[PDB]
């Protein structure tokens, strides 16, 4: 009867049921379109850094297609699937196999190309509002002008129409095959591989923890481990669904006797068979989410690891190697209203031997212990100390250091001068940095030595391990002042780029981590999305399949209030699971290298997983509206 | 109502709070908006929006409150008048139905009515024919049969009297008619009525009326002087009854009293009872024992009070007291 | 405890009225076992729904242990119902994700009975009804005799005022029939608690005290039995629907 | 019903529109704020807006709808499960008013009974004395006088009679009882019934009864017999009625003749109306014309067809066609 | 109508082959309410793929009303069975985005006939179902009973001539299903049609007329009821499936 009408009335039904759906489809498309908008903006070049900034949103769009494509797929074929009691009855009147084809292969076209025509017209209202995002953590004060760039409609049109003629194969090749016209007890193997996934995970989150402490210290000898960590993780993930929570059912089952309450009876009938069923896809979810929150995590502390940093590799406010550069710095800054402070010094650089002080273990060589380059400065120099003969105190923190090289209390150290040696105890480890990183290596310390005993050091001065300037000419500044124009006189001074400045190695640094921020939360809100609408779509069918037992319920005197009541908790233990455990392998994650990037955690972490808690709390809340209006009408 | 408020526009404010929400970080994440101009709006927009809130919530929450107080009182004009367009549909449904209940309900008086009038036409109707047997059958010539056959004759003619009076008494207020009445004809007629009973029975009658003039209606009045006198003859056999009127006080007092078997003490509250009958014997099962009730239901607009005093197997005497003559002058005035 | 008054009913679509309870009037003092039948279009189901709280009332009234019913509201009409007129079904209603165990205890799951006492009753019953080996199998594994026998378990252990039942031998054969009705008599004797059943069966009807024949929605004589027989009355209700 | 909302909601949008305007004029004048700026800010407010009010639409401007959808038509339970506060106290006002109804209407079926009841007992209060009175006449000597006085106790007693069956019409489908039935013993009883007016209009029967059986209800066919023959004889003066029984083809038959005055042609297709009277003769006054109705009404539920063939000056012609005996077989099983 | 010749079905994926058909003869008439009853395990859903021809069949030669059903092509067979046959399914198969009268005038409206013919046949189907009033009504607002007596009109509104149905009692309680076999057993008599339900239900198939019992192919050992009193036919096939 009126194909036109059939088709009609199916259209205004699947609008109703599948809003998700439509909501993430606009989504989708209004952040590619905005990706694609800005990567052609010719402001863009303003994100100066290592990355070149549009080399970057062009592997974020890329990454962003594929997470787009997979939902895509998936949805469209959790669908069909309960579409076949419709086809057999079709196939069953008298109806071939190329009509039942375009009856349902065009009350969907019409809908998918709706939503893609409604999300560019919402993609180019918010293409400013994510330049004016991006020039806010990477600090620019540049001009963002709302404009089309025609540039990404073609490309936004090509991908689209691409992914759906994939949706149409795969259509079509369901209706062909699935055709035709057809309209418990535990065993012992479930326990010993629910036994099995516990204990690799336990092993798995035990052996990250010793990692960068003191073992494992070889270039290769690392990967081994982070490999063993990864597949052990993921493997005892995997398994903790198939057989490790029957277990743990049963125990709760056969621990409580025989009185079983509403809320339990509804509880322990689903997550102890359709859980098992869902195995490959909440593991999937749960590792995904864990990478998400460590990588946003470790890129936020990378931010205030930025500013320490970048104050401590430079001593002092600017670094001058070259007398003549310097004493033309100097004499601008004179003319320029501006009162410096300069202080110089002389370093001396030679190797001693502290094999003795460390308390790990001998496999931490990072070099020969009795060969390791140290710098020696003099004690009339610091203003801060004053040490005796025979004494000698430690610089800078490193808190990577520290935890890489322990160092103990007082103990031997030998000077390895060219035929003399004059041992020296170590009193202590400071907290405040000296000279620049370029003289002392990678993070290496430096010591101090009496003016006595300095003495005679610089006396001796062997030049074999020397570097080019054995001094540290830096120019300080004045009381809080404006330092941008002194940043500008020091970058016309050096048109070579070889000193070094305060404020500009602390700002590659910070451009670099908020252009990774930016990709990664973008790239997470959109998998957080997908996630939800594919975990919603499935307890519709585990509804419709639970719809007899609330039948037989209604006759016992149990009324909605208590169902609805008893499926509260349902709905909570089925979306708590999986939560859970990515916030474990997260925390176990992080926690293992924080010490590689920052120097400060349980700041951001708490507020990232607070707003993925939140995000999927609202995913979670908006099913029991649909489980009420099953319950309604199974009178 | 304040909780139902805020419950019912949930959706409106949390719209409004989004709103203010995009205008702050807009302009947060801009260099070429200063924030301190935006915060000071958006401070002054929300007390404005408490005050309009306020207003609005004063305005709006009444009518839903008149309908409320309709449902339940006795009140039609609880509901006030709607004035937003919401309104004016629920005061449609409300009117519409009023309108049907009020129609069904007068068309089912009236039709029950009609009813009432075919069945008392009926009544007369069959009313007719027994006159028609007393025309007939007043030419005997033997006693006995004729003394049988008018005290069955005298039986009808009382019980259907006591029929058109039970249909009478629901508009005997439509049917005063006060003037002075002579007791004496009265009672005379009354007497002549009943004189086929009394002869079959063997019952005397004296007659002693101080009190010669009363005023009530006549007809209720002679029924109900009826029905006393029949009970009376009919609760009697053989002896003498007395009918006496005296003038007590203020108000005239009219006394009949018989010699018969009398009422049990038990049973003299229930004598003026609707349906009562005498369970001592099985002689008074065939008594309708309503005569006594409408008698007492018809004295009430008469002014009239019934007064009993009986003894079990002596006599009862049942008083009639008159009202006063300046008591009918307020009836007469309305 | 059961008392109506007068109770009509009259099943229309608001176009065309038809009623089929014309004045029925029943009584029934406590500890019983009486029993309902008569005809096939009769309104015996409509007045044992009536009866009940499952259904409403056009005109009537009917008492409870002295509660009226009538004039309720649905939350305390449910309310109310749940906690006495335990229920006997034509099907056996189970769920087949729980043990024999868990059936006949999760509607006294509402009421806090700690476990230790709930166990104990729990025994109490299942030692009557010939079932406490059965604890812990699953429905699917038992025979359809015995499926009939657990609902009316988990019917008895409340102690409900009035029990309903509503053709429970209705497809049993006649070792399990006898065998069901056996241990509801003992049931009844031990513990004086009313029974009202409706029946098709001369020999379902055959164990009970007293019988009502309802037809067309009136009385139409109502037997006694008293000291008698049961084969004796076994025949006299034969007698009776042979007569109608 | 966009402007039904619009209008309603109007005070709402006004506030959010002026919002705008003003944070729009103070950036104009302002040299501190930019105006290219925060046309941004206007324009994504104004979509967050309108997409807003066209979802806020639809989930209210629902029941006020479903409301006049339910006003007049039918679908008593068309209205909507209310969701708001205010829809649930309309909705809970209009099921108390319609339960206001269904008590009144149950109070007036109460009333009903009663009347019914009332009206059962006067029938039997009045059927007592037309025994009373048959069994004292059953005792006279003179010929004339009791003559007279049996003619008026069986117009009274027929007349009773008709009234006790127009009553029980109402529920004779609750009254069937169909078995053979003896015509001559019947017609016997009949006859002895209407033995004074035979009598006094000296009018016989020629009984010549061919079949002797009919399949009917004994107690309406005697009424509707008894009827018949008491207008025959009342239509006739000093003549026979021929009453003849025969079987036709497959139905029992029974023929009423008499040789009275007849009915006019024009008057004849008009004899079964209810109420029908012929206005040729002063003394068809009396009759009530009610009988033959309730005759021909009484016929129809037993399968009995009438026929007439009256003629002025000569006669009339009943005959009552009885059903064939399977045809009672889809009443007595169903 | 049929006749059963040595109907076998052909089995072979990989190396293990099972024989669920071991050769079936049946012979029926016109006007018969046959059932095919048995136990797991016999292959009875291979029984009706068998029967309904709709897999192909392997060997064996069955005529239906004198057609051989390896005389004809597939679209030949599907014109066949779409002309000539009719089907009633456990899970009804009811679209919910359809009305009551459209979903049972659905397969008439693939075939090119005038309304009237079509509105003649709707009015007499729902008035002899009892679903008449519901004529303009959605399948998400009626009972259990009400969906499948329309699934069972749909089947009877091209006038076919056999009308196969699986299990009609499957989610149904005792009340629905007795009133659809009822309705059922009532349609056979006035129009010329064979029923053949295949149930594992004593109570669903004791208004029949036939019983097959199968264990593992050709078994027969059939009752033939005759003159029972659906009461002892009943006790019948009770006891003679509880001897197998
Ligand atoms: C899976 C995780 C889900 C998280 C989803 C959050 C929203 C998606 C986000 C993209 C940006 C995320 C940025 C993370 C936090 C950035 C912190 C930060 O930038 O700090 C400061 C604040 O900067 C910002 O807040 C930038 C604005 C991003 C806020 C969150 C974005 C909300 C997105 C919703 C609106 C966007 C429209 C499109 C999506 C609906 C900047 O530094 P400063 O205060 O100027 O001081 C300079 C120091 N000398
Ligand atoms: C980066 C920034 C990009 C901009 C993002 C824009 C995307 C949001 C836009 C448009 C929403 C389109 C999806 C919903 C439209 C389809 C739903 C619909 O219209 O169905 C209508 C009713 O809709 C509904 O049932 C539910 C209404 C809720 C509105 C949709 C909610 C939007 C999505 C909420 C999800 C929240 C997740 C957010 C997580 C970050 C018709 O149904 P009916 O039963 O026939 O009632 C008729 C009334 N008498
Ligand atoms: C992040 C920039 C946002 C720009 C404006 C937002 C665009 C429109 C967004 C959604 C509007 C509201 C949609 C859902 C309304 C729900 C109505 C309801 O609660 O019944
Ligand atoms: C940061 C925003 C968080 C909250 C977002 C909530 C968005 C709207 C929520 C309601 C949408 C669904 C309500 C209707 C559902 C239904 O009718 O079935």
């Amino acid at each position: 009867m009126n194909i036109n009408q059939l088709i009609l009335r199916n259209l205004k039904k699947n609008l109703r049921n599948y809003y998700l759906y439509v909501f993430a489809l606009i989504f989708s498309v209004a952040l590619y379109f905005a990706f694609v908008t800005l990567q052609y903006d010719p402001a863009i070049n303003e994100v100066k850094a290592s990355i070149k900034g549009a080399a970057a949103i062009k592997t974020a769009s890329i990454l962003l297609v594929a997470v787009v494509a997979i939902f895509i797929l998936y949805a469209n074929t959790i669908f069909i699937k309960r579409r076949s009691k419709e086809i057999g009855l079709f196939q069953l009147i008298g109806m071939t196999k190329h009509k039942i084809f375009r009856i349902l292969s065009a009350e969907n076209v019409m809908l998918y190309f709706g939503s893609l025509a409604i999300g560019v017209a919402a993609g180019f209202s918010i293409s400013k509002l994510v330049l004016m995002i991006l020039f806010k953590i990477v600090d620019v004060k540049a001009d963002a002008k709302l404009h089309f760039s025609e540039q990404a409609l073609v490309q936004t049109v090509i991908v689209f129409c691409g992914i759906y003629l994939l949706i149409m194969i795969m259509n079509y090749t369901f209706i062909k095959k699935q055709s035709i016209l057809s309209l418990k007890k535990i065993s012992f193997f479930q326990m010993l591989i629910g036994a099995l996934g516990i204990v690799l995970i336990l092993t798995g989150y035990y052996v990250s923890s010793e990692l960068f402490g003191g073992k494992f210290k070889t270039i290769n000898e690392l990967f081994v481990a982070m490999s063993f960590i990864l597949g052990s993780v993921i493997i005892g993930t995997f398994l903790f669904y198939k057989g490790s929570v029957t277990f743990i059912s049963n125990i709760i089952r056969k621990s409580k006797g025989g009185y079983l309450n509403i809320s339990e009876v509804l509880s322990l009938s689903s997550i102890m068979f359709r859980m098992k069923s869902n195995a490959l896809l909440l593991t999937i979810i749960t590792t995904v989410s864990a990478l998400a929150i460590g990588l946003l995590s470790l890129a936020y502390i990378s931010y205030y690891s930025s500013e320490k940093t970048a104050e401590q590799n430079v001593a002092a406010d600017f670094s001058f190697m070259n007398e003549k550069d310097a004493k033309l710095f100097e004499n601008k800054l004179r003319e320029s209203n501006i009162s410096f402070v300069k202080k110089a010094t002389p370093v001396l650089q030679a190797n001693v031997d502290i094999a003795n002080i460390m308390d790990g273990t001998p496999k931490e060589m990072q070099g020969d212990p009795g060969n390791m380059q140290l710098a020696v400065v003099s004690d009339k120099d610091v203003k801060g100390v004053d040490v005796a003969a025979g004494e000698a105190v430690f610089s800078g923190y490193t808190d990577l250091l520290q935890k890489i090289m322990v160092f103990k209390d007082s103990g031997v150290i030998k000077v390895k001068s060219k035929h003399e040696t004059q041992p020296l105890k170590y009193k202590g480890l400071r907290e405040e940095f000296l000279v620049s990183y370029t003289f002392t290596s990678g993070g290496m310390p430096a010591v101090i030595v009496d003016d006595s005993l300095f003495k005679q050091l610089d006396k001796d001065k062997d030049p074999r391990i020397q570097l080019a300037q054995s001094t540290f000419i830096g120019v300080n500044v004045k009381h809080d002042d404006q330092m941008e124009k002194a940043n500008e006189l020091f970058q016309q001074v050096n048109k070579k780029n070889e000193h070094l400045s305060r404020l500009d190695t602390s700002a590659a640094q910070k451009s670099l981590f908020g252009m990774v921020m930016f990709i990664v939360g973008f790239l997470g809100l959109t998998f957080l999305i997908t996630s939800g609408c594919i975990l919603y779509f499935k307890q519709m069918g585990e509804s419709e399949d639970e719809k007899p037992s609330y039948t037989i319920l209604r006759k016992l005197g149990f009324t909605q209030g208590d169902l609805i009541k008893g499926i509260r908790i349902k709905q909570m233990y089925n979306f708590g699971i999986p939560l859970v455990v990515g916030l474990f392998h997260s925390y176990f994650a992080v926690q293992s290298g924080w010490f590689l990037f920052g120097s400060e955690v349980w700041a951001p972490m708490i507020m990232v997983m607070v707003l993925y808690t939140a995000l999927y709390s609202i995913f979670g809340f908006l099913s029991v509206l649909y489980y009420k209006k099953v319950i309604k009408s199974s009178l | 109502m304040i909780k139902a408020f805020l419950i019912e526009r949930r959706s409106w404010i949390a719209a409004f709070l989004f709103q203010q929400a995009l205008m702050l970080f807009i302009a947060f994440v801009d260099p070429s908006i200063s924030f301190g101009n935006v915060l000071y709006m958006v401070y002054l927009c929300i007390l404005f929006f408490i005050i309009f809130l306020w207003f609005r919530y004063r305005k709006e929450t009444a009518f839903y409150k008149s309908l409320k107080t309709w449902e339940n009182n006795l009140d039609v004009t609880a509901i006030n008048e709607p004035e937003t367009p919401f309104e004016a549909m629920v005061e449609r449904s409300i009117a519409g139905q009023t309108e049907h209940l009020k129609q069904t309900a007068a068309r089912h008086r009236l039709a029950l009515e009609n009813e009432k009038d075919e069945l008392m036409a009926w009544i007369h109707e069959v009313k007719t024919p027994l006159t028609a047997m007393h025309l007939i059958i007043d030419r005997m010539e033997e006693k006995a049969l004729k003394s049988q056959l008018s005290y069955e004759w005298l039986r009808i003619h009382l019980l259907l009297d006591q029929q058109l009076h039970q249909k009478r008494i629901s508009f005997i207020e439509n049917d005063l008619s006060v003037e002075f009445i002579q007791l004496q004809p009265l009672i005379f007629k009354e007497i002549k009525d009943l004189q086929s009973w009394c002869i079959q029975k063997g019952i005397g009658f004296d007659i002693q009326l101080e009190a010669k003039e009363v005023l009530s209606d006549a007809k209720w009045l002679a029924f109900i002087i009826r029905q006393l006198l029949t009970n009376a003859v009919k609760y009697s056999e053989a002896s003498e009854i007395e009918i006496k009127s005296f003038q007590k006080g203020e108000q005239t007092q009219l006394q009949v009293k018989d010699c018969g078997r009398g009422i049990d003490p038990k049973d003299v509250p229930r004598i003026f009872d609707k349906g009562f009958t005498s369970t001592t014997d099985h002689h008074d099962q065939a008594s309708t024992g309503m005569g006594l009730y409408l008698a007492k239901k018809a004295a009430a607009p008469l002014l009239i009070h019934i007064d009993v005093e009986s003894e079990f197997g002596a006599g009862t005497v049942f008083t009639l007291t008159f009202p006063i003559r300046n008591q009918f002058e307020h009836v007469i005035s309305v | 405890i059961l008392e109506a008054n007068k109770i009509r009913k009259s099943y229309g679509n608001k176009l065309n009225k038809q009623e089929v309870l014309k004045g029925i009037d029943i009584h029934i003092e406590k500890g019983e076992f009486v029993s309902i039948m008569g005809a096939s279009g009769s309104g015996k189901t409509t007045l044992l729904n009536v009866l009940s709280s499952i259904d409403q009332v056009s005109h009537g009234t009917i008492h409870i242990n002295g509660n009226d019913m009538t004039a309720m509201k649905e939350k305390q009409l449910a309310e109310f119902r749940k906690q006495h007129l335990g229920f006997i079904f034509q099907d056996y209603n189970l769920l087949d994700t729980l043990t024999v165990k868990e059936n006949i205890l999760l509607p006294l799951s509402i009421t806090k009975l700690s476990k230790k006492e709930a166990n104990r009753k729990f025994e109490e019953v299942a030692k009557e009804l010939g079932i406490y080996e059965l604890r812990d199998k699953y429905p699917n594994e038992i025979s359809g005799g015995q499926k009939q026998r657990t609902s009316a378990g988990r019917a008895f252990i409340h102690d409900p005022s009035i029990i309903f039942a509503d053709e429970p031998t209705g497809a049993l054969d006649s070792k399990s029939a006898s065998d069901l009705l056996n241990k509801l008599s003992q049931l009844n004797q031990k513990r004086n608690a009313t029974i009202i059943m409706v029946t098709h069966d001369p020999v379902a009807a055959s164990y009970c005290g007293r019988v009502i024949f309802i037809k067309d929605g009136q009385m139409y004589t109502q037997l006694n039995k008293g000291g008698q027989d049961r084969q004796t009355f076994f025949q006299d209700i034969m007698k009776t629907q042979g007569v109608l």
